[PDB]
C-alpha cells in the first residue's frame, strides 16, 4: 500500500464527504436549525452513529 | 473607457484614494471582491457573515 | 525529488501541495478538482487509510 | 486565506470549484491587469488580439 498511492490517485473521480465531516461545518447556533440534514444521526454523546 | 462592462468599477479607485496604508486595507480590498449571486449569498449567510 | 515518494496517510500530514509536487498524478488529481486543494483535512485519503 | 471560506468552500456544482462562486479572486474570469503567463484553463474565456 505504500507505493500504490499514485495508483489510487490515477482515478479521476471525487469521493462523497464522510457523514462526520459533513456534520462538522455547521456554525455554532445554526446546527440546531432544521436545515441541518445530519441531525437525525447525532444520537448519542458517548458514541457516534 | 467603457466602464459598465468592466469587471472592477470606480468605487474601488475612490476607496483607494482615501486608503490608509495598514495591511488591513489590502485585506478589506480583498473582502470587497465578494461576489453577488444566489450561491455566493447562501455561502456567505451559512457562515453568518 | 527523483528518489522520493509521497504518502499522505494520517488525519494530519496530508498537504495537497507537497504530495502534488512530489508526484505528477496527484497534480492531475488536484488540477481536475481545484476545491480539494485544502489544508484543513478532507483532502481525500487513499481508500486504505 | 481570507478571500475564501476555508471551512465551507469544498464541493462542486459544475466543472468549476465552489470557491469560484463565492469570491471573484478564486474565479478565473478575473484576469489581473498585468500578466506574464497564460492560465492553464480558459473554458468560459476567449481573448482577442
Amino acid at each position: 500500500a505504500a507505493r500504490r498511492i499514485p495508483h489510487f490517485y490515477r482515478v479521476r473521480r471525487e469521493v462523497p464527504r464522510t457523514v462526520n465531516e459533513m456534520k462538522q461545518d455547521f456554525v455554532v447556533t445554526d446546527f440546531y436549525k432544521v436545515g441541518n440534514i445530519t441531525l437525525y444521526t447525532e444520537l448519542h454523546p458517548f458514541f457516534d452513529f | 473607457a467603457h466602464e459598465y462592462h468592466n469587471w472592477l468599477r470606480s468605487p474601488f479607485s475612490r476607496y483607494s484614494a482615501t486608503c490608509p496604508n495598514v495591511l488591513h486595507s489590502v485585506m478589506t480590498l480583498a473582502a470587497m471582491l465578494y461576489k453577488i449571486s444566489p450561491v455566493s449569498l447562501v455561502l456567505q449567510t451559512k457562515a453568518h457573515i | 525529488i527523483e528518489y522520493s515518494l509521497p504518502v499522505p496517510f494520517h488525519r494530519f500530514y496530508s498537504n495537497p501541495t507537497i504530495c502534488a509536487a512530489l508526484s505528477d498524478d496527484i497534480k492531475r488529481y488536484v488540477t481536475e478538482f481545484p476545491h480539494y486543494h485544502r489544508h484543513d483535512g478532507g483532502f481525500p485519503l487513499p481508500t486504505a487509510f | 486565506r481570507i478571500s475564501a471560506l476555508p471551512g465551507l468552500n469544498n464541493g462542486q456544482l459544475a466543472e468549476e470549484p465552489l470557491s469560484a462562486y463565492v469570491n471573484a479572486l478564486h474565479d478565473h474570469r478575473l484576469w489581473p491587469p498585468f500578466v506574464t503567463h497564460l492560465p492553464r484553463n480558459m473554458e468560459g474565456v476567449q481573448v482577442v488580439a
